[PDB]
């Protein structure tokens, strides 16, 4: 009888306290699919900049009626 | 056109069999320096058709530290004739 | 001497910050030329004949494997005639260009030039600075990295432990059995490359760590494997414990530190449905560690402190941050859940 | 002289015993359950958490 | 890896001998001048993988 | 190239047993030609000829696994069930090793050449089987 | 008696309370800019 | 992923931040503290109390750096997700609403011993 | 564990924090006083289930196991003093340190929570143990012996690496063991061969087939001080269970290939403890007999459906108490005749006489005379294996001939007489020798009145 009360718990922690670290994975185990579903297949549009890779930068360009009328 | 396969025939002086090999290290040395205007020319005959303006001040800077690297090589291969007298590739003494 | 002596070492980092802030072919070219100007002093200091007959045997290696280079910038000038560092429009040209740049990170092809130069350079000091030509050329195939032939930078990454293993069993010689498993520890990185070229860099700053590491304990006297014996009873016990902790964290085994690129490294390799690649090279790197187990088996286990020699007297060398070497280098393993979202 | 060596290591138990409950009183997330497992009503299933 | 100094502090350490069409000091094309440009204003925000197809 | 195995991997199929070993005696014809006699050739310089003989003697030598490692299988594939199976192509690994086994003496080499090369044997078509893929994309 | 050099005894003493010190008010002011942002 | 070369960016600014007491930033530092005791133990000290003023500034160096460090290890992840949820917000094509379906649906194997 | 690991690593800067001699009687002292509190919260209740606290604990539930890895750092510092106290005491100070290195990381394995947290704890060891066999041994092949111990162990768990991290990214996250709830079966294929293949042969490169038992012999026979880790490597190879982790779930439903392990280890088993009764070497007597009831738990964990679980669970602890005692007993009793050939120490049970007890309770328990922990364990297995085909009670009933004339022929070796020889072998069996020779029956037949405690879930 004193022993319980003195020292742990019953089913009213150690339940519920499994419903509370099985909510934790199921915002981890789900995510882990849908990163494997963008990550490793973006694919061909390359959309999100994770795969984006340089080209050139237009910026740099010239508009100066340039001495050539047939360029 | 053929004036590009002639030359990049001649790009085949580095081979490779000649370019180590064999003995007289400066006959191995000397395809070195001439591999360059095998790349001096090659850039040339390609900046001066196109009109590039600019890119073609490369062909100059592209000898002077071909220059100042193969005449630091030849530093050495005095070391190697320094302590013999003759270069000869056939030395081998530190093993692999 | 002394002044021009920092001049000279000043300009090698000097010489590839230039490769790595370019856009623009030419630049790489004079990045890692001027190094290969600027390494060959290094080699001489005290004009020995083997030294001599080392760097000439060091040079013209170097040479080619610029002037391969020069080449392989020529050809994609013809074609579209962009000059910034990015995917080299042509097979003819990509395939030149990565075994061109396979010579100066040595690759399992191109073989010797890392026990040959490495070996019996009197200069044992340092030849720390053998790091910074692995580490000019991996900035490199960090942009040229989607336009490669997938099979090229495999076979010589797969021949690359495979044969930088088996070679150094046969070895005494301490620089060389550092000289070996410097190709071993080449091959896990680009092996990596083509599958998400970030994870390849936490390797090579965990191996820049661990092998700078290794020569700072080597400064005391060490030359031999049987001069590795004769200072555990005469120089430093603690000497001993200390280059048995690195040896077996350089293994990779998972109490220590160099079991963290690995178990995060094939988190990459799979998940890209590649399994007989990795099961290859985790099983090879095995007889990677009897390198060093059989190395530990002779400092540790008092073999043999005979022709009594007394050091009655203190150590005065400069162990240059050393003590916060073998405190990174073993125990982070826990204290990194992302190192790979810093370097990202 | 007092000896920390001694049986002040034996009090690190309710040292650890201190981060031991931390964890469960941020681990709070569900009162709501059925299986005894109620907090229906009560100030019973609110208590020791 | 590619630091990028360069786009941080603007000086030009280079940048300018890179492409056909840049600057030209005194005005004077390429043969195919008229091709760089138009081809640099079809990949710029595109992110080059679909720029390929 | 990878073409021969488009030849190899496409049209026999344990039957036609004879261009099925025709063209397995190719692949494995041409690594004699490797770099294996090219290391050993240039190692020892040979001499004016008959060491050039010598040489590629034993490239020639290497020649002849291919010839049978097609005809082990071509044969056993059709005459038991007619599928090709794991099993079936486990049976070239053996003899087909056993020609390294049979020059060279065995007794410490054969049937260690036996033994290993069964096990690499059956796995090869096992990855098509499964779809193995060694070198891959996502 | 004591014999230190006396003059690097103390940079270490310092360097951690310029160090410190301007780790916590760059604490101190990033605790704020959080709700100040946010 | 814009605003390039920074060590971290000024859009970190709605980071927690990573405050103290966080049991890494007790963990960085205490190799510090085991690395000055062996700072003493390679040079015959023969101490391991030495002199404290090299003992201390290894506790103040790991763990301002560490703490400087940590800021941009949580921004990477908060930029991470950050891009990966809104390319989930559109294309809802690549991303179907599956079938809530309970065990009446489902004939398994059924394999007994 | 809530903080188990915390106090038992407070140990560690207690021992170079002492005095001088004080360092034996300091250590031993406070490491007694975990066993109350390592029974203290666990041992609690118990139906579905006990997940502990986070992700470091879910508390070993249902295979307590953990208890007896308690017991060892006080029961082998009494042990190991008998040929140590030589050496420098900074030395002396090591080998206490990294012993308690060793159970610190046993005590967040056989726990876990986990798979992965498994692996990288399961190989968290290895190197403090071969530190053990290398320096302080005897004379030589410790050192191939110490790369024998290697080799087999590192090469076989590589792929688990391949295969756990294959499961993490496949279905979900194997991040706990009650996540694996949804688990999808694994069928007849010719990949799902090798997925099952490489993640079981990383345990059987421990607790021995026939087979790949080469390097048990080898570490047990050339052996430190005074059992020292010899007693914690009959722990470890018992604690590679985890095979009752794995593989109750996580392809449940291939006993396809169980086949080529079970007759290996069955007929190896009447083999196995055959070849030994020719040994002359005493410490290689025991090694063969580890080897053989180790091996009943092979083909009691394949074959599932418990009653078979009744009796896997307790043989695990059977031979935990058992093996353990007869190392103690042959690393006493060569502090006097300083060889291990089981030859020389005749003329003996007239000279000892308070320690032949000690021999035969020892010998009594492979016997096993039905009331202890052995013989409530193999007669579930027995029972069990019965079930899957009846002819299994030949080979293992004459498993039950043969080591009945085995235990004997180490005891009767010293009912002989007028010892020839000897005028040294005084020392007449002093109270360390019979204090940690005792803890072992007394907690062994103890348990025997409510072996409710020792059950799986089951
Ligand atoms: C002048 C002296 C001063 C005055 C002295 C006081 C007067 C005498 C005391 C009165 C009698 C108490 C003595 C206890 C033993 C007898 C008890 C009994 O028969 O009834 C059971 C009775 C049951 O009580 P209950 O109210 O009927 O039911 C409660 C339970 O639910 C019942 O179910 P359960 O849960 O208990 O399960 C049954 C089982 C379960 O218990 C166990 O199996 C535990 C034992 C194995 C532990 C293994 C785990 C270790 C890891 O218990 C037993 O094992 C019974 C075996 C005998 C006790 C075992 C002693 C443990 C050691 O008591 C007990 O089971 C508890 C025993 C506690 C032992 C106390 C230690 C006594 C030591 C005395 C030493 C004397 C030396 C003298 C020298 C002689 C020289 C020749
Ligand atoms: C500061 C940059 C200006 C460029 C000047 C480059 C050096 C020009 C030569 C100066 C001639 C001075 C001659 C008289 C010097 C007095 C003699 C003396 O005490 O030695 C001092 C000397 C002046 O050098 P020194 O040329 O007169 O003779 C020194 C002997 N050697 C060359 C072998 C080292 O100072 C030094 O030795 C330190 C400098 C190292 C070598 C110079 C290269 C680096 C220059 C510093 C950066
Ligand atoms: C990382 C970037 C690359 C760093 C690798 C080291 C390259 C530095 C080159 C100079 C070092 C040197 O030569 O010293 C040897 C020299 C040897 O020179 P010496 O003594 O033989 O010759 C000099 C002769 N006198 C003294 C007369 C002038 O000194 C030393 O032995 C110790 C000094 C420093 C050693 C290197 C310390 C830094 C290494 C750790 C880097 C940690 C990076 C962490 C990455 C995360
Ligand atoms: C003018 C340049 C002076 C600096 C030159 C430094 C010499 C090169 C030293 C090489 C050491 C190897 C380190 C490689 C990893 C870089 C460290 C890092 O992740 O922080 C970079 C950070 C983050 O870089 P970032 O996110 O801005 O973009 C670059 C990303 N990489 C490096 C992958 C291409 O950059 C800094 O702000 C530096 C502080
Ligand atoms: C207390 C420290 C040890 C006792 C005083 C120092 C005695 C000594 O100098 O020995 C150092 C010893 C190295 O061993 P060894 O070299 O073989 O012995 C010969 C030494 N001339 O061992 C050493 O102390 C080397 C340093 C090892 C790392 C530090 C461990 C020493 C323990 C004190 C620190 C405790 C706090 C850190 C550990 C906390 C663990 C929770
Ligand atoms: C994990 C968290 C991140 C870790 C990165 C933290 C940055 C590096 C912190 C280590 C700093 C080391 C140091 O402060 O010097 C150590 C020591 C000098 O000790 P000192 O206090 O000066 O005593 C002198 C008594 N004569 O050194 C010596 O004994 C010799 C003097 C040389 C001084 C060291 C110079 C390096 C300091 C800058 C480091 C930056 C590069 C980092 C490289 C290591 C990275 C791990
Ligand atoms: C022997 C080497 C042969 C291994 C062949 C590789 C097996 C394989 O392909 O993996 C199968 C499978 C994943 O592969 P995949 O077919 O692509 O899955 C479909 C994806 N949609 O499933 C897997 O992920 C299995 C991966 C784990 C198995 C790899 C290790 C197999 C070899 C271990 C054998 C046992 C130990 C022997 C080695 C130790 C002695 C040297």
């Amino acid at each position: 009888r004193w022993i319980a009360r003195t020292f742990f718990d019953g089913p009213e922690k150690n339940y519920e306290r499994t419903m509370a670290i099985l909510q934790i994975e199921a915002e981890k185990a789900e995510l882990r699919l849908k990163e494997l579903e963008v990550r490793r297949l973006m694919r061909a549009r390359g959309d999100g900049p994770w795969f984006h890779y340089p080209t050139i930068d237009k910026e740099l360009i010239d508009h100066s009626p340039k001495a050539t009328p047939d360029n | 056109s053929m004036v590009y396969m002639n030359i990049m025939m001649a790009f085949t002086v580095s081979l490779v069999g000649l370019l180590m090999y064999r003995s007289h290290l400066m006959s191995s040395l000397l395809c070195l320096e001439g591999m360059m205007l095998s790349l001096f020319v090659m850039a040339a005959l390609t900046i001066l058709n196109s009109h590039f303006t600019l890119a073609s001040m490369m062909p100059i800077i592209l000898l002077v530290f071909a220059a100042c690297e193969a005449a630091l090589g030849l530093s050495l291969l005095v070391m190697v004739s320094n302590t013999y007298g003759t270069d000869y590739v056939q030395n081998l003494n530190l093993l692999q | 001497n002394p002044i021009i002596f920092i001049i000279i070492l000043l300009t090698i980092m000097l010489g590839t910050i230039i490769v790595m802030i370019s856009s623009h072919w030419l630049l790489v070219w004079i990045g890692f030329e001027m190094n290969m100007l600027a390494i060959i002093p290094i080699m001489m200091k005290n004009h020995n004949p083997r030294a001599t007959e080392a760097s000439t045997k060091y040079f013209l290696t170097q040479s080619t494997a610029s002037m391969l280079l020069m080449m392989a910038v020529i050809i994609n000038l013809m074609f579209s005639g962009q000059w910034t560092v990015m995917k080299l429009f042509n097979p003819m040209a990509s395939m030149l260009m990565t075994m061109a740049l396979a010579m100066k990170l040595g690759m399992a092809p191109f073989h010797f030039w890392v026990p040959e130069v490495t070996q019996g350079i009197p200069l044992s000091s340092g030849l720390i600075l053998l790091t910074w030509q692995k580490l000019a050329p991996m900035s490199v195939l960090y942009q040229i990295f989607p336009s490669i032939n997938l099979n090229l930078i495999l076979t010589l990454s797969v021949l690359s432990i495979l044969i930088g293993g088996w070679g150094g069993l046969n070895q005494t010689q301490l620089r060389k059995i550092m000289a070996y498993s410097s190709i071993a520890h080449m091959g896990w990185m680009t092996a990596v490359l083509p599958y998400n070229p970030t994870m390849t860099l936490l390797n090579l700053i965990i191996y820049i760590i661990m092998t700078s590491t290794m020569f700072t304990m080597f400064m005391a006297n060490s030359t031999t494997t049987t001069l590795s014996l004769s200072h555990t009873w005469n120089k430093t016990p603690i000497m001993t414990v200390l280059i048995l902790a690195t040896l077996l964290s350089m293994g990779g085994l998972p109490p220590l530190s160099g079991f963290m690129p690995k178990w995060m490294i094939i988190q990459e390799m799979t998940k890209n449905n590649s399994i007989i690649l990795p099961t290859f090279m985790a099983i090879t790197a095995l007889l990677n560690l009897y390198f060093y187990m059989r190395l530990t088996y002779s400092t540790t286990l008092t073999m043999f402190p005979s022709t009594n020699n007394m050091k009655m007297k203190w150590q005065f060398p400069l162990m240059k941050k050393m003590t916060f070497l073998p405190t990174m280098v073993v125990l982070s393993t826990m204290m990194l859940p992302l190192t790979p979202m810093l370097s990202v | 002289r007092d000896h920390w060596v001694h049986v002040l290591v034996p009090m690190g138990f309710v040292f650890g015993y201190y981060l031991d409950r931390k964890n469960d009183e941020k681990l709070t997330a569900f009162r709501n359950k059925s299986l005894l497992y109620k907090r229906e009503l009560k100030p019973n299933e609110e208590v020791t958490w | 890896p590619f630091f990028d100094v360069q786009k941080r502090l603007g000086v030009d350490l280079d940048r300018w001998m890179t492409i056909q069409s840049a600057e030209q000091p005194h005005k004077i094309p390429s043969r195919c001048h008229a091709f760089e440009k138009e081809w640099i204003e079809c990949a710029h925000g595109i992110g080059s993988i679909r720029a390929e197809k | 190239a990878k073409t021969v195995l488009r030849q190899y991997w496409d049209i026999p199929e344990g039957t036609e047993c004879h261009r099925k070993t025709y063209a397995t005696t190719s692949i494995g014809g041409a690594a004699g030609l490797v770099v294996s006699a090219y290391s050993v050739a240039l190692k020892t310089p040979t001499s004016f000829l008959e060491g050039v003989a010598r040489t590629g003697r034993y490239t020639f030598t290497a020649a002849a696994i291919g010839a049978i490692f097609g005809l082990t299988s071509c044969i056993s594939a059709q005459v038991r069930e007619k599928p090709d199976d794991p099993l079936n192509y486990l049976i070239g690994g053996c003899a087909g090793g056993l020609i390294l086994g049979a020059r060279t003496r065995s007794y410490g080499i054969g049937a260690a050449a036996c033994a290993y090369m069964g096990l690499t044997a059956a796995l090869v078509k096992m990855g098509q089987l499964e779809g193995w893929q060694v070198f891959a994309e996502p | 008696h004591g014999s230190p050099n006396w003059l690097k005894v103390g940079l270490t003493l310092g360097t951690s309370v310029f160090l410190w010190i301007y780790l916590i008010k760059q604490h101190n002011e990033d605790v704020l800019e959080y709700k100040r942002r946010n | 992923g814009r605003a390039t070369f920074q060590f971290l960016p000024d859009e970190a600014r709605s980071l927690p931040p990573p405050k103290l007491t966080d049991p890494r930033l007790a963990f960085v530092g205490f190799l510090g503290y085991c690395s000055g005791l062996i700072d003493n133990a390679i040079r015959r000290r023969p101490v391991l109390l030495a002199g404290l003023h090299r003992q201390l500034l290894y506790i103040t160096s790991f763990v301002f750096v560490g703490y400087y460090l940590l800021k941009r290890q949580d921004y990477m992840y908060a930029v991470r997700d950050h891009d990966m949820f809104s390319y989930i917000k559109s294309h809802p094509e690549d991303f179907p609403e599956k079938d809530k379906k309970t065990y009446g649906e489902v004939f398994e194997e059924f394999h007994p011993v | 564990m809530l903080k188990y690991i915390i106090p038992t690593i407070m140990l560690m800067p207690l021992t170079w924090l002492s005095k001088n001699n004080m360092i034996w009687v300091n250590s031993t002292a406070h490491s007694l006083l975990i066993s109350f509190t390592s029974l203290l919260l666990m041992n609690q209740f118990g139906d579905n289930s006990l997940n502990f606290s986070l992700l470091f604990f879910s508390d070993s539930l249902s295979t307590p196991l953990l208890i007896l890895t308690m017991w060892l750092l006080p029961l082998m510092l009494m042990a190991s003093q008998h040929h140590l106290s030589k050496e420098n005491l900074t030395r002396k100070k090591l080998f206490i340190t990294m012993l308690i290195s060793l159970q610190l990381f046993l005590i967040m394995t056989f726990t876990a929570m986990e798979l992965i947290l498994f692996y990288i704890l399961f190989e968290a060891t290895l190197v403090p143990t071969l530190i053990i066999i290398t320096r302080w041994g005897n004379q030589t092949e410790r050192l191939n012996a110490g790369l024998y111990f290697l080799f087999y162990t590192l090469a076989g768990s590589l792929p688990l690496l391949v295969a756990l991290i294959y499961i993490q990214n496949t279905v979900g996250s194997l991040n706990f063991l009650m996540l694996q709830y949804w688990v999808q079966p694994v069928h007849n294929s010719w990949s799902n061969v090798f997925m099952w293949l490489a993640c079981m042969m990383a345990f059987m490169v421990k607790m021995p087939l026939y087979g790949l038992h080469l390097w048990l012999p080898k570490a047990h026979v050339e052996a430190p001080i005074a059992g020292s880790m010899v007693l914690a490597a009959v722990l470890l190879k018992l604690g590679g269970y985890g095979m009752l982790r794995i593989t109750l779930i996580l392809n449940p439903m291939t006993d396809f290939m169980a086949y080529p392990f079970i007759m290996l280890s069955l007929w190896g088993m009447i083999m196995t403890s055959s070849i030994c009764l020719r040994q002359t070497d005493l410490k290689s007597l025991i090694a063969y007999s580890s080897v053989s009831h180790m091996a009943l738990v092979i083909v009691a964990i394949l074959i599932q459906t418990p009653w078979s679980y009744m009796g896997a669970t307790a043989l695990m602890i059977a031979h935990g108490l058992t093996s353990s005692m007869l190392f103690c007993l042959a690393n006493s009793n060569y502090e006097r005749i300083h060889s291990r050939t089981m030859i020389l120490a005749r003329g003996l049970q007239t000279l000892l006489p308070l320690m032949a007890t000690w021999w035969l309770l020892a010998s009594l328990t492979n016997l096993a005379l039905p009331p202890t922990i052995n013989l409530i364990g193999e007669l579930f297995v027995v029972m069990s294996t019965f079930s899957w085909s009846n002819i299994t009670i030949i080979l293992m009933g004459v498993n039950m001939v043969i080591t009945a004339l085995y235990s004997l022929y180490m005891l009767i070796m010293t009912q002989r007489g007028k010892y020839t020889y000897h005028i040294n072998n005084i020392s007449p069996s002093f109270t360390r020798e019979n204090a940690l020779m005792s803890l072992h029956i007394l907690p062994l037949l103890l348990l025997t009145l409510n072996p409710k405690i020792i059950l799986g879930p089951l």
